[PDB]
Formats: C-alpha cells, structure tokens, sequence
C-alpha cells in the first residue's frame, strides 16, 4: 500500500515535469504569436465590458 | 478451571510451610502459573487471524 | 487516475482576470514591504502580491502602504505588481472545521479537502459587550483533582495555565479535551464543547505527534487543530491567535459552548516582537513590543459566556505561557497574569517530584473559576485549598520544635499531598472524586499510611463501584450532595477505610 | 548578461546596482570575479532603484566600487552525492580536503523549505546505539535532535566517532560533520582522527563528509555553513533513501554568527543582544531534520553553554528544538566509566511508558530509581559509615555500583583508544541485561568483573575469567 | 487560451512511467510463506523420567 500510494506521488512528479516540457514547446510556437492575438481581442473585449 | 488450579497453588503455598524438603515443590508450581499467565497473554495478545480485504 | 486529478485541476482553473487596482512594489525584504499606489486600500487589508504572497497592510503613508509579508521573502522580488484582495483579513468559518488541522490562512493543513466553511469573519473584532456577559455558571471537568476541584473552572471562563517551559505543558489541556470525550460524545449540545488547540510555535513533528495522539483517542472528531509551526512565517505566527478565535467565535455564536487553548502565547510574544523590531518602532519593556499589553488583552478578551438574551454560548480560554527560568515575574508573564483570572502555575521540583501533573497552589489561584462548580464537589472540598496552604505553611517551618498541632496538620497534609497526585493521560469522573476528597478531609488516610495511600485509592474506587454505585448514579445525576450521601460517604469511607 | 556593478561596500555588506530589467531576486547568488577567484555574495535585501543588498561568503577586501558582478541566481547549489563523503568542503562547495574538484552529479541549492505537515512520520523510532548506556537512559530516535552537554577532552570527539561507527553497523546511513565555527586546530585534529579510524579512508570507505565552518570566514559564511550540512542530508535521505546522522558543532556560534549577520543587515538588536529573527533561524535549521517517508535525518547538535547562563534566551530557543539532552560529565569519566554519560542528568523525550515499552521502560525506570537511590544513600551511608546500611540498602549498593560499572562498556573506535575491543550491543539485548541485573541473576559477581564487560554476555565470559 | 494550450499537450502528449510489478518489488517487503506447521513437543519422556521420578518419591516430607 505504502508503495502504492508513493507511485501516485512518483507519478505526479513525472507528469509535472512533462508540463514543463510542454510549456518550453508553447513558447517556441508561432501559437504565441497567435495567442497574444486572442489575448488582444480578449483585451478588447474586457475593457470595452468596462 | 484455572481460578481451581490458582486456589491449590496458594493453598500449596501453606501447605509446603508444613513440610520440609518439599520447599521447590512450590517453585514449580509457581512457574505453572508463571506460563498459564503467559499463555493467556499470548492468548490476549493474539493477531485476528485473517487477511484485511476491506481496507486492504 | 492522477490524470484525471490533473484533468480536474486544469478544468479547475477558468476565467481570465478582472483586475482594475495594483500596485508596484518598492522595495522588499525584510518581511515588509512598500508599496506604490494602491491609494484606494481599506485599512489593514489583505492584499494579493504577484508572486501569490498575501500580506496585511499596516502603514498607510502619504506616498506608499506598506504591506507586511504573511509568508517568506524568497517568494517576493521587488517591483512586483500586488493587487488588493478586497476583504479585510478575515479566515473561513464554519462547522465544517470540526475535524480538520487547518494552518492559520485557513489552509488544510491535514488536506483532507477543500474546508468546508459557512462563512469567512475578519480576524480582528470586538469583544462582546458588558450586556452581551452573563455571569459563568457551567463547569467544565478536567478529570484531574485539584484542577477539578481545588483550582476549578468554568465555561466561557479566562484562566492561566502558566509554567516552566516543556514541562509537559500541553499535557493538562489535552487531559481537558480527553474527559470531555465523553461530554462531547454526548448529546446534550450543552453539554457539547468544541475545542480548538491552537499550537503555536512548535515543531511540524511534534504538532503531527499530537494529532496522532488525538487521533488515537479519536478525539479529533470532536476538536478543530490550528497550527502555525516554528518553521511558519513570524507574521502569520502573529496572526494566528487573532484568526483561531475567529473560528472560536463561529461556534460562540452558534450558541454553542466551547474551549480554546492557546499553546504557547510566549510564542506569540516572541513573534510579535519580531515583528514589531522589523517595523522598526522603539522596543518595549523588556525589550517586548510596547503593544504587548494590546496585543494580549485584544485577544484574550474575545473569550466569553454569551448573555441569556443573546445567546447562551461559550468560548472557554486557557492560555499556556512558557516561563522563562520559571520565574513569574517578567513583563510577560505578569500582564498575562494580570488579564486572566486565575493561575495554574505549575512547580518543577515537585513535577520532578512526581506530582503529575504538578499543581502548585501557592502560585495557582482561582477566582471567577469557583462560581462553576459541582455543589457536591463544593461541599466536600471546601477550605481544603487552604489547608494544603497551611501545610505549604507547616512544611516551611518544619525544616525546629513542632507543636502537635502543627504535626497532626502536616500529617494530614503529607497524607493529602499522596491524594493530589494523578497519573498523567488518566481522566477521572466526577462522581468518583467526590468520595475520595471526603475521605482525605474527614482525614480517613490518616488510616492508610502514606506508601499505600496509592494502593487504597484505586481499591476504595473498586469498593465503591461494587459496594454501591447507587452513591455515586445519585452524584451522577443530583450533582449536589444530601444528607443521605453525606451519612452514605462517612458510612462509606469508615468501612473501606478499615478493610 | 545579468550584471551590475559594485556600488558600496559599507562593511561585508555590499550593495550592487543592476541594469533595469535584470534585477535579482532575494536568496539569489551573486559571484563576483576577484583575483580571489570569485566572492559568492547572497541577496538578502531589494533596496530599489536596481540596487540589491547581498551579504558576503568571503572577505570583501580590495573591492573597487563598480566591479562586474555575475548573478548565477537562487540559493548557492552545492554539489551533492555519495562522492561528497569524505570530503571537506568549505561553505562555497570547494575542496579544503585539497584533493581536488569534486565529481558530483548533481549540486542543490542551499536554502530549501522543511517537509511538508503531512510528511511529517506520525512515530518515533528509536535509533539504536550500540552503547548501551544511550539506549537505557536517553534512547535516541528518528528525526531527533540530540543536544551533546559537557566539555571537548572527556572524548567528545571519541563519542562522536563511536557514533559514527555504530550508524554504519546498526543502520549503514550516512554522517556529516558539521562544525560551525571550527576551531582549526580542532579541524586538523579531527580529520587526522577520522582518517585515522578509518571512517574516512583516502580510497577506503568514507561515511562522515566534513563541513568545517571557520572562524576566520565572515559572520556570514558563518550563518551559512549550516545550511549547507543540511542539504548535503537532505540529499542522503530524500535521494539516496538513508538514515543520516548530523553532527553540528557550537549552536551557541550558530545563534552568534546570526546576531551578527542581523545587526550587519541592520536590524534593532533584539534582547540579551541576540538577533530579532531568532526564532525563524532555529525554526528552518531545526525543521529539515524530520522524519522523512524516504528516510530520516537525526542531529547531534553541541550546546556550549554561554556563561553557564541556561536562562540566556539562546540557549532557551534551543532547548526548545531539543529532543534529548546528552550531558557528558567529567566526573563519570573520573569513576573510570567510559561512556562518560551522567546517568542522573540525562534526560530524552522518547522515555515513557508506551514510547519506549512497556518492559524498557519499567526497567529503565527501575534503574533509575536505584541509582537515584543509590546516590543519595550514599550521601549520608559514606559519612555515617558503611555498617549503617540497611539489608535493603546495602542491596541496593550492591546493585548499583554493579550497574554503574555495567554500564562501562569500551566503543569499537576506541579499541585502540581504550586498547580493549569495543562492543556493540543491540538494543534488545541492552533491555535483558538490565532485567537479569533487576532481578540479581547477576549481582554475585565482583564488581569489576562488570568493569568494561559489554552485555548480559559479555559479563558471563567476565565471571569465568574472573575465577579462571 | 494559455488553459487550452496547457489542456491539450499535458493530456495528449501525458507520459506513461514505470509501474512494472518487478520495480514494485524492490520497493516494498516481499510476501513470507507460512510458518511452517512445526512440531510442538512437550517435556517429560522416556523411562528416564520413570526412573527419575520413582527415585524423587523418597525425600520425606517433614
């Protein structure tokens, strides 16, 4: 049980670190020049709600 | 039953003052008792003796 | 299965920010920070830092708010854009809390899940007014003897629990929460306290041994854990008194009766003063804050036995002071002493001693305590605080010719001193109190020499038990001795006392 | 390039001034280029205007105001590995042992946060010792902080390799020596000793890894050099999954060193001249020695007394974070008993009925009821004269000076040392001498022949020497 | 957006980590047998103990 519960744990961290992968993968993207766009129309849309 | 065995063991006990020679007599009747005491700790102490299924 | 945690929390996270105020902050460290802007900040706010730290600002300045870091400075990095929390400090509260080690934020610390809270109430508030009082009436037990008769105390009820430092200080309360086990696993809601042990300034180990501890008497079912370790941030150490009773208080004001220890306040006085240094304002006396006396008697005072009108409940207080060198006099000690109503001041050469736990009586004094009390356990123990201080007396000049009086009452007071003594992590009923404190004033344990006045006591209950339970069903529920049990107990007594 | 140039250096304190956009953050490592090779200097302040506070790790002599400073970021990583034992490194992370760069794979920053509430083990285990005399009257235990009383020169040094021997029998953990504030004389001494006794051992076995702090580096490597023992364990127990056992040297310098990086940083001198950030320094030093799910660290810590002042709020906060109190005594080591442990002054936290058991603790209790008898007794039975013993106390003299001589057990590093084979008795054994001891099997036996005899054992061959 | 991003690579591209029952092993004590019936042998036997006996009634009790 005791090992079991440290997999869950283990894993965890493993998938944490694939995160991180993945977020050295999305700032490499034209995606984020894509999504500073949706951020602008976003923006716009926010602060013409105000 | 054992509260029997532990009446004649002290009843022993006043009896072996009465005689001389017989003064180790006792002393196995005291480790009688000494390991019916452990045995019925062990007893006590006992495990449940099946495998946990429901937590386990 | 840790994907679908995983999955949960990015579902878990939706909508992009509406934020229209921040700040930038100045410079940083040493637990304060100064802030630029933020000019529209309420008074003593909580605000929301970039790196996610929250702090409570305390000086708003004519060009800048300085925040005070409820966290560590690591986190924070200068320049950094805090955006106002919008709420006055104030923590979750609610029953939810019942079973739950939260730390002071309100965090679950134990994580058995997101809290379950009713409400959230500002960690600073006013005490209940004078008309909000009514006057203590309803006992709480310790099951210890002299604390349950000799020092006694009652609901609502402000009292010291002073003492030399890891004497096993947190032992006397935890013997509190384990006899009310059985009140609490009651079912009359009057009878129901709901304690909160509030460690303050203790290792995240030992505080885990404790609630193990509870947990193995399954108590914690009935009792909340706040926490803010050694290791926890000096400010947040110093807003976790103010933010436990807030909890204290939900439960207050429910009607329901309570109890909150507050272990160890010294802690409290040792963070404030940290945080009152690195404020730079003048340091006190005895180098302690100025706003020591403030910062205690704001707390302190939260405690209360609500009005009949308003309400009827109770948030009981017990407040663990750590004495340096044991020695009640320091600025600390004495303004704690001089807000509290009664002392527990406990004697190290007599807890070394065995006397366990070690009431000493010369420095433990009980006042308001005393109008909560066991009419049976009035009746059978009165002016024996004053004997056993007559024997402090005797024994003081007996280090000599000794007049037979004086003999005969140390005697008597050496006899009493055996019967005081408890055996630690044993609560004791009520009922099975009143015979014994009869026997010892009627002075029956002149009848048993004073080696096997230990040996007579557990017998004497085993006798009382099987002789008669009748006696003490009759204190169990008429609480109030008659002359039936008062002849019953000398009747009583005189035969065990012989056999 | 995150550089900035020096622009003050108003003692160790020295303040660098960054190009916008670059700025540090705080417990970051700065390294400035010196022909000292580098000076590590750690933020430990934003003062605005893309100016930083850093304290320094080495001297800050010959420093010219504008000097290029590189920032390497975070706490300074040290490295870490089973190829760090035996090896003293300095504060930095460099050889002193002056056999050259370390090969190690990984190095770790030396400020991390203490184990979560919920890694926290809900038990405390004892800690075996092959004295016997510890595992009686003071048993150590996991995560424990065991706080060394008495002076250097009863053996201090001799009981502190003992451990480490008895660490690699009774577990096969690891050990680091950390000496805060070393005395370099000592420093020396010590690892002469240690490679000598062979827990160090140039291509042979090493399990102690030095750390020896110095008194000559500034108040702030002081500070540091802690922290830097206490990732070098971390390292051990999380990723290496062994029990480890710390030693630190005066925690009284610990305290010293912090108030003066305090009033350097500039801060109101809190009372009896110690640091206002007091408590929070004990509070991270003394809550990454827990009880892991991976393993557990366990710290003996040396508590030199300031003035002999117990009231001193120093040595209040750590007798606070204390676990046990070891209190070695010259006048043990005077009755020819080596361990030089005072029975009567010894005191654990784990010693109670359920802790320790039932029987260790009926025993123990036992024990210590006769020798706290025993030398009381004794204080009125040698003036008034031997004769006056009662058939009971004379039982219980009897008794006792066979069980303080019992207790005389010889320490395997000390084989040499003491020229008697050192024994290492298991703690289930140390409960059953005890007991036959209680219940006077033996106690017909002279008393020297329980003169530096190890267990129950031990003493049966002794008996038939002794006639022989 | 960032939340989409982050949503589609960590469950799509999700890693499969060792879990083998062999790795599980080391970490955890190993399954013990039974104990083995053994034999429960109880004392006094033999004519050694007749004889033994016999000659042990003869102290006289006084």
């Amino acid at each position: 049980v005791r090992y079991e519960a440290s997999l869950r744990q283990l894993e965890q961290r493993q998938l944490a670190k694939s995160v991180i992968s993945r977020v050295q993968s999305e700032l490499g993207n034209p995606k984020f020049q894509e999504k500073v766009l949706q951020q602008s129309i976003s923006e716009i849309e926010q602060l013409l709600s105000k | 039953a054992k509260s029997a065995a532990n009446k004649l063991d002290w009843a022993k006990v006043i009896s072996s003052l009465r005689i001389t020679g017989s003064t180790a007599t006792q002393l196995s009747s005291f480790k009688k008792r000494n390991d019916e005491a452990r045995r019925q700790l062990l007893e006590l102490q006992s495990q449940p003796t099946e495998v946990d299924f429901s937590h386990y | 299965e840790v994907s679908s945690i995983l999955e949960e929390r990015i579902k878990g996270v939706s909508d992009e920010a509406n934020l229209n105020e921040t700040g930038r902050v100045l410079a940083v460290g040493d637990g304060i920070a100064r802030v630029f802007g933020l000019n529209n900040i309420q008074a003593e706010e909580l605000v929301e830092f970039s790196s996610g730290v929250k702090g409570m600002a305390l000086n708003l300045e004519p060009g800048q708010v300085g925040i005070v870091l409820f966290g560590s400075d690591r986190l924070v990095k200068e320049g950094e854009l805090v955006k106002r929390t919008g709420n006055i400090v104030d923590v979750p509260v609610g029953p939810g809390l019942l079973g739950r080690v939260v730390d002071a934020l309100g965090n679950p610390i134990d994580g058995k899940g997101p809290i379950d809270a009713a409400g959230r109430s500002r960690a600073q508030v006013k005490a209940p007014g004078i008309l909000p009082r009514r006057s203590v009436h309803e006992p709480v037990q310790t099951g210890l003897k002299a604390v349950d008769a000799l020092v006694p105390i009652g609901r609502g009820q402000r009292e010291l629990i002073i003492g030399d430092r890891q004497t096993g200080k947190t032992a006397v309360a935890l013997d509190t929460i384990l006899n009310q086990k059985r009140w609490n696993n009651g079912s009359d809601e009057s009878k129901k306290l709901y304690c909160v042990y509030v460690a303050v300034g203790q290792k995240r180990s030992t505080v885990a041994q404790l609630v193990q501890t509870l947990e193995q008497h399954d108590a914690m079912k009935y009792s909340i854990i706040v926490a803010a370790t050694a290791s926890e941030a000096a400010p947040l150490q110093y807003l976790a008194p103010f933010t436990a009773a807030s909890i204290g208080e939900w439960f207050r004001d429910n009607g329901k009766h309570a109890l909150i220890v507050y272990d160890d306040l010294s802690k409290q006085a040792v963070a404030y003063r940290q945080l009152s240094l690195l404020l730079r304002r003048p340091p006190g006396r005895e180098a302690y804050p100025g706003d020591v006396f403030y910062l205690h008697s704001r707390l302190l005072e939260r405690a209360a036995k609500l009005s009949e009108k308003e309400g009827s409940g109770s948030l009981t207080a017990l407040p663990v002071i750590e004495t340096q060198g044991g020695d009640v006099s320091a600025y600390i000690p004495t303004n704690v002493i001089s807000i509290t109503d009664g002392q527990i001041f406990l004697e190290a050469e007599l807890f070394y001693k065995g006397i366990r736990p070690a009431i000493n009586v010369g420095l433990s004094v009980s006042r308001v305590g005393s109008a909560a009390q066991v009419k049976a356990l009035k009746q059978v123990a009165g002016s024996l605080k004053l004997f056993l201080a007559q024997y402090r007396e005797v024994a003081a000049f007996a280090q000599s010719d000794l007049d037979a009086s004086t003999k005969q009452t140390l005697v008597r007071g050496e006899r009493l001193t055996q019967l005081l003594k408890q055996n630690q992590y044993s609560p004791l009923a009520t009922e099975e109190q009143v015979p014994l404190i009869y026997a010892g004033v009627n002075g029956h344990l002149d009848g048993i020499e004073l080696s096997r006045i230990g040996e007579f006591e557990s017998s004497f209950l085993s006798y009382l038990k099987s002789n008669h339970n009748e006696l003490l069903t009759e204190i169990r529920e008429k609480g109030e001795l008659s002359k039936e049990l008062l002849a019953s107990l000398k009747s009583a007594t005189e035969s065990f006392v012989a056999t | 390039p995150i550089t900035g140039k020096v622009t003050a250096v108003i003692g160790a304190i020295v303040d660098v001034h960054f190009e916008q956009s670059e700025l540090p953050a705080i417990l970051n490592a700065l390294e400035i280029k010196t022909p000292q090779g580098k000076l590590v200097l750690e933020v430990a302040q934003h003062l605005g205007e893309n100016t930083v506070r850093t304290i320094a790790m080495d001297g800050t002599e010959g420093l010219v105001r504008g000097e290029k400073v590189l920032d390497t970021g975070g706490p300074i990583s040290v490295p870490v590995g089973r190829e760090t034992l035996g090896r003293i490194i300095n504060v930095i992370g460099e050889p002193i042992d002056e056999r050259g760069p370390i090969k190690s794979k990984l190095r770790k920053p030396i400020h991390a946060d203490p184990p979560s509430f919920a890694e926290q083990s809900t038990s405390a285990e004892i800690l075996e010792t092959g004295i016997k005399v510890v595992d009686l009257l003071a048993p150590y235990a996991r995560g424990g902080k065991i706080g060394l009383f008495g002076g250097a020169g009863v053996g201090k040094t001799v009981f502190i390799q003992e451990l480490i021997n008895n660490i690699a029998k009774a577990h096969g953990g690891f050990s680091v020596f950390t000496g805060v504030g070393e005395r370099t004389r000592e420093g020396n001494d010590l690892y002469r000793e240690m490679k000598e006794t062979g827990v160090i051992n140039l291509e042979g076995e090493s399990k102690v890894a030095l750390v020896f702090g110095q008194m000559n580096e500034p108040p702030g490597a002081r500070a540091r050099v802690a922290l830097t023992g206490l990732t070098i364990a971390e390292y051990f127990r999380d990723e290496e999954g062994q029990d480890v056992l710390l030693f630190i040297d005066n925690i009284f310098r610990f305290t010293q060193a912090g108030s003066e990086v305090s009033a350097l940083l500039g801060r109101i001198p809190s009372a009896v001249g110690y640091q206002p950030t007091l408590a929070t320094d004990m509070g991270l030093l003394q809550e990454r020695i827990t009880t892991t799910k991976k393993g557990s660290v366990t710290s003996v810590q040396a508590v030199y007394v300031p003035a002999d002042d117990l009231t001193d709020p120093a040595p209040a906060t750590t007798f606070a974070h204390l676990d046990a109190t070891t209190v070695l005594s010259r006048g043990i080591s005077e009755l020819g008993i080596y361990p030089a442990v005072d029975p009567l002054d010894s005191k654990s936290r784990l010693l109670d009925a359920a802790v320790v058991g039932q029987e260790h603790y009926d025993v123990a209790s036992k024990v210590q009821e006769t020798l706290q008898t025993y030398k009381s007794l004794q204080d009125i039975i040698a003036i008034l004269g031997m004769d006056e013993l009662s058939e009971q106390d004379k039982l219980t003299v009897e008794r006792a000076r066979k069980i303080q001589r019992f207790l005389s057990q010889p320490f395997a590093v000390a084989e040499v040392f003491t020229g008697i084979p050192g024994k290492l008795v298991r703690l289930k054994d140390t409960v059953a001498s005890f007991k036959a001891v209680l219940e006077g099997k033996y106690d017909n036996i002279p008393e020297h022949a329980f003169y530096m005899v190890g267990g129950i054992e031990d003493v049966v061959a002794k008996a038939e020497k002794l006639a022989a | 957006n960032v939340i989409q991003d982050l949503y589609l690579r960590e469950l799509k591209d999700t890693k499969l980590a060792p879990s083998t029952l062999q790795d599980a092993e080391g970490n955890v004590k190993p399954w013990n047998p039974p104990q083995k019936p053994n034999l429960p042998e109880l004392e006094l036997q033999g004519p050694e103990a007749l004889k033994a006996y016999t000659e042990q009634n003869v102290e006289t009790a006084h």
